[PDB]
């Protein structure tokens, strides 16, 4: 009936001032020149454009817990709607920086979103073939005792939705998809009104102007497509970019063009006459989206979002003045010049981790960033340890090498650019460590055996009040800080809640929790049950060289916990002789394969490391 | 290591393994993910078909790797 | 007593061993295949070769280890060429004078099926088996012998000459060939293919029980309607497979779940291509989880004497390929079944033993045949190809189909 | 495997027996199936009688083959 549900989490700092990843979608509110960056680091955050602050930071609003495809500022910039990967579109409050009411309704990767300012109508279409009407006077008043809105949709679609875009007035909405063709509805009816064929490839880009009648497309086959909707056909074509164009712009006369994509330049192309053409930049990486200063026309600038976590406004001053050069060159010999060579303005970007390891232990991460650097995580502490710096990934993977094994207990995903673990219930629960092997000692002296992903599961919510045993809180080994983001996903699918370890201790969040949650987190969190404790059969033989003659050959079984120690102070106790350690260390040998086997070396290490077979592990004494 | 698994209709499935796991993981995955009992199904990857037992790594099998399935149609 | 007035074809059926229709057809097949009898025969004379110097240097040498894997991947190529030659001895018999074979004119095949049930356990007892699983055993055993051979050559080692060359590589030279499992990553447009082997291609067949359009009238309806051809299976097979919802690709270049574009291309084109009809079915659904929807789709698709894999072939294909064997399953389900092969008997020129060691034959050129185990009947073409349609004949239906390269 | 079993009345019945089978087993099940006593089946392949002792195997009986099977009755 219902769908697994894994219990995510990421280690992260209070504040992540810069970006972390590339990013997917701006926004610019000319009433307070404010920018809003989409990143895809699953993270909203407001900057300040003005050139004079030396600080452009104001705030960050996070709640998506997936890469965020696009966003729209709507109610003349009080309110931002933004469409993310976790199958989820926001509400959020530009002016106040915080989420107000989520939107579930799309089953897939939402990827587009498109305003109409006349009518305040935003549509969401994404990557489950849906597209969604909305209208924001009646998303802004959604309340506890309001939440549910009748979910206006349009149909037609068969492939998965990439862009999207509404005309001014509100009248017409056109869609780009995998099936390459735009299909256009009448928003005020629903009402198909014609399919636009003639793109080769997917769209991504999709443009409106004010009355509806034209239509500008940016697709994945690197032409751009500009729609005459009265005919119902394309008037010209821009076979201007080499590789995709992914991100396009326009002023407010409709009359020229920014394309920027994979090839990371952006032009800018006479609608008219496509013959003229001026390269505003060449980026470092390939653009995604793009916003242009709307504060004069011409643009005085257009701000540029990369794959990189650094934000670019580059300069338009002096276009006019490098079309009226002359430079007129018929021969494709000779390259155009940039018209800018460094940014006018840079947004500081941090750097994404690119690759990832985790130790045998499988309770530290040797994390490498985009700026080569590597790091040292504790993902059942949630903390950073060592910023080792640039020094050799692979060097320092076996200078960190370790002779012991623990099972399989969780996963790593850097989507977000930032490190997250996932836990499941098939396996969150495979991992059993001693409590000195943890690296926690008891005052007495006492090892008991831990379960890590349940000791990690107490302390992702020991705020939440069930979990609160007459006060004794959490696991009472460690504490994750409590800036700690704490997901609860469906597997491969939406997500149905995200908090911070702190907010359990609210109401609403508590409330929400008990029905978000599943019952086998309750198993161990709330419920204080112990999980299941895997065990081992194994052989114990003579040797060939020990002389003995051969005994029976008895199967016995124990824990994965036991120590090798144990197994052979049973054997010296039971076998020969028919303080007591360090005799038996110097008298009885016991071999897998015939190798001598370390004392302190577990048997699931064993089965692991020397029995390198599927049949059952045989020991040797 | 993601690799993928031509179904009987002809449609490609993802399938999330390690380079340690048997071909008998396999097979429950894909009876998982399709509904044919792992025993009935067959694997055949690089022109050889997957004997049970033997894991994955002894087949060189890397990530974008994909495994035909078919069925025994005995006679 | 005239029914069949006692007439016996010249070529050489094979009596079963009870329930060995699998085999014998697979057997029927590879006989015809274009070069496998003299690469089995060229196999044979280095493997006699090295046998015979083996035995003539075991005295002097000492610590002999002559281990069974190699000595049964030896007796799989020795038991394989001892029934190639009954078969030919008995056909040139036959043709000589018939008298003495007024009955059914066969070889029981007894060596390849003790041969193959002692190399593998499974096909021990007279049950029954799948017709492409022995192709795949007895390929697949008798690469292995030609690279171990090539191996063991090597190491002694360290006009044209390519004819001692021609049989060390025979599975690789006939069967197998190379495909491009190309990825494109629909969210950051980035390429990433991987080049794997392949000798046979697996082919969907669909029955009429998924793509089912919810309404179909207020969304369009549909494109075509069209009869399942071979073409549209193979591009079924190795075209734009958009992999989205419940499977997406992980694009390391973005480090995340994106759709993707998989596409496979022919590069490396194999001498013999198999195509290996998914005839069977699933059902859809599992029939309420009763041991899995076990189906087998009756209906055959349209398939062609010619074939061109262009279409998705990285480089341009100038060279199609012509239909010359098919293995025919003449059951309801999958589990029972009486497999019968259908060859065409040509290449007649090239139909030589191998050179390391036409009219007469030319009555049957180009003509197929049904060999129903140790019974042998001429099927013409044309009413051949009628049966092949699904309109005829719902129970014949094909399972194997083999292109030889023209 | 299937065998078809054919009488002197024309009536040919499926059996699904195992060549490893004995002679005596498939007149077991063919008396389970149809009611005909072992003793009164005779059963002729290739103009060869089936003795109970033997197997499919040892006879060499095929798959989907008509064996004659005679009644053979005790008094008249
Ligand atoms: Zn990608």
């Amino acid at each position: 009936g219902r769908r697994k549900v894994q219990v995510s989490y990421v280690i992260r700092d209070e504040v992540e001032k810069y970006n972390r990843n590339g990013v997917n979608a701006l926004q610019l509110d000319p009433a307070l020149n404010r920018l809003f960056t989409a990143g895809r680091d699953s993270i909203i955050r407001i900057w300040s454009v003005n050139q004079h602050k030396q600080d452009p930071y104001i705030a960050s609003m996070e709640h998506h817990t997936d890469w965020v495809n696009d966003i729209v500022l709507c109610c003349n910039g009080k309110t931002l709607i933004s469409a993310s990967s976790d199958t989820t579109v926001k509400v959020w409050n530009a002016h106040k920086g915080f989420c107000m009411s989520t939107l579930r309704t799309h089953k897939d990767y939402v990827k587009a979103l498109a305003y109409a300012k006349d009518k305040e109508l935003v549509a969401s279409a994404g990557l489950d073939r849906q597209i969604f009407l909305w209208d924001v006077n009646t998303l802004t008043a959604l309340t506890a005792s309001n939440n549910t809105v009748t979910t206006s949709s349009l149909s037609g679609n068969k492939d998965s939705i990439y862009s999207l875009a509404m005309n001014q007035l509100g009248t017409i909405i056109v869609s780009g998809s995998t099936e390459k063709v735009l299909r256009v509805w009448d928003p005020r009816t629903c009402a198909k009104l014609m399919k636009l064929k003639g793109h080769t490839d997917n769209v991504k880009a999709l443009l409106l102007n004010r009355d509806g009648t034209q239509c500008l497309s940016g697709s994945s086959d690197g032409t751009i497509r500009l729609w005459s909707l009265g005919q119902q056909r394309c008037i010209a074509t821009y076979r201007v970019h080499d590789e995709g164009v992914w991100a396009l712009q326009v002023n407010d006369a409709f009359t020229h063009v920014y394309s920027g994509g994979r090839d990371r330049k952006i032009y800018c192309t006479d609608l008219r006459n496509p013959d003229i053409r001026v390269l505003i930049c060449e980026e470092k990486a390939p653009v995604l989206k793009m916003e242009l200063d709307r504060s004069a026309d011409p643009p005085p600038a257009i701000w540029v979002a990369t794959t990189k976590s650094t934000v670019n406004k580059w300069t338009l001053k002096g276009i006019h003045n490098f079309r009226a050069s002359g430079d007129y060159d018929n021969d494709c010999t000779n390259p155009i010049t940039p018209l800018c060579t460094q940014p006018d303005q840079v947004i500081k970007g941090g750097a994404s981790i690119i690759q990832c390891h985790i130790l045998n232990d499988k309770r530290h991460i040797l994390t490498k960033d985009t700026n080569n650097n590597v790091a040292y995580w504790d993902v059942l502490k949630a903390c950073k340890v060592e910023d080792l710096g640039k020094v050799d990934f692979e060097d320092e993977i076996k200078k960190r090498f370790k002779m012991v094994y623990v099972p399989n207990w969780f996963s790593v995903d850097l989507k977000t650019g930032m490190l997250t673990i996932t836990l499941d219930e098939s396996d969150c629960f495979a991992a059993w460590v001693s409590a000195k092997d943890a690296g926690f000692s008891s005052p007495d002296g006492s090892d008991p055996k831990l379960n890590l992903g349940g000791l990690l599961l107490q302390a992702l919510l020991e705020y939440w009040p069930r979990t609160h045993v007459n006060v004794q809180k959490g696991n009472g080994y460690f504490q994750v800080p409590p800036h700690t983001p704490v997901i609860f996903g469906e597997a491969g699918g939406r997500t149905l809640f995200r908090l911070l370890c702190r907010d359990s201790g609210g109401e609403t969040e508590s409330m929400l929790l008990n029905e978000t949650v599943p019952q086998w987190v309750i198993d161990i969190t709330v419920d204080k049950n112990m999980p299941k404790f895997n065990k081992i059969p194994f052989y114990l033989q003579p040797h060939a060289s020990s002389g003995a003659k051969t005994l029976k050959k008895d199967r016995l079984s124990a824990s994965d916990m036991l120590q090798v120690r144990k197994v052979m102070e049973h054997v010296y106790e039971k076998i020969i002789n028919l303080d007591i350690a360090v005799l038996a260390e110097e008298k009885i040998e016991l071999l897998c394969q015939d190798q001598v086997l370390d004392p302190n070396m577990d048997l699931r290490t064993v089965k692991h490391f020397i029995w390198k077979s599927g049949g059952d592990l045989t020991l040797h004494y | 290591m993601q690799i993928f698994v031509k179904t009987l209709t002809g449609k490609t499935i993802t399938l999330e393994v390690e380079p340690s796991d048997t071909i008998e993981n396999v097979k429950a995955k894909i009876q998982d993910k399709e509904g044919i009992p792992p025993d009935q199904q067959r694997l055949i990857f690089a022109g050889k078909q997957l004997e049970d037992g033997r894991t994955l790594s002894d087949y060189n099998i890397q990530k974008e790797s994909t495994l035909h399935l078919v069925l025994r149609l005995r006679g | 007593n005239c029914e069949k007035r006692e007439n016996l074809l010249p070529f050489v059926g094979l009596n079963n061993l009870g329930n060995t229709c699998y085999l014998n057809s697979i057997l029927q097949v590879l006989y015809f295949c274009p070069g496998f009898k003299s690469g089995v025969k060229h196999l044979f004379n280095i493997i006699s070769r090295k046998k015979e110097a083996l035995k003539d240097e075991a005295n002097q040498k000492d610590k002999g280890n002559c281990k069974e894997d190699s000595l049964a991947s030896y007796e799989l190529i020795c038991s394989l060429q001892s029934l190639i030659i009954s078969v030919e001895q008995l056909q040139a018999s036959f043709l000589l004078n018939p008298e003495k074979y007024t009955d059914e004119l066969a070889t029981q095949p007894r060596r390849l099926l003790n041969t193959l049930r002692e190399l593998n356990p499974m096909y021990e007892g007279y049950l029954q088996h799948d017709a492409q699983e022995v192709l795949q055993c007895i390929l697949g055993n008798i690469q292995e012998t030609c690279q171990l051979l090539k191996k063991e050559e090597v190491k002694n080692v360290a006009i044209n000459k390519g004819e001692e060359q021609i049989g060390f590589e025979l599975v690789e030279k006939l069967f197998q060939g190379q495909l491009v499992l190309r990825t494109r990553c629909l969210e950051c447009e980035s390429l990433t293919e991987r080049r794997e082997d392949f000798q046979d291609i697996s082919v969907p067949v669909q029955e009429d029980e998924l793509s089912k359009v919810e309404e179909s009238s207020e969304i369009s309806p549909e494109p075509k309607t069209e009869m399942k051809t071979l073409r549209w299976a193979i591009s079924q097979f190795a075209s734009v497979e958009r992999i989205v919802g419940e499977d997406k690709y992980f694009c390391e270049n973005c480090h995340h779940y994106t759709e993707a574009e998989r596409s496979l291309l022919f590069d490396k084109m194999p001498e013999v291509i198999t195509i290996h009809l998914k005839c069977f079915a699933a059902s859809g659904l599992e029939f309420d989880c009763y041991g899995g929807g076990l189906s087998k789709i009756n209906t055959p698709l349209l398939t062609p004497l010619k074939l061109s894999l262009e279409e998705w072939s990285t480089k341009p294909t100038n060279d199609s390929y012509g239909l010359f064997a098919v293995v025919m399953h003449s059951g309801i389900t999958i589990s029972s079944g009486h497999y019968t092969a259908s060859v065409k008997v040509t290449d007649l020129n090239s139909l030589e033993l191998d050179k390391g060691n036409v009219q007469s034959l030319k009555e049957y050129e180009g003509k197929w045949l049904l060999f129903d185990d140790s019974e042998v009947k001429v099927t013409e073409e044309k009413d051949f190809l009628n049966s092949l349609s699904p309109s005829t004949s719902p129970t014949s239906t094909p399972y194997l189909l083999f292109y030889k390269k023209l």
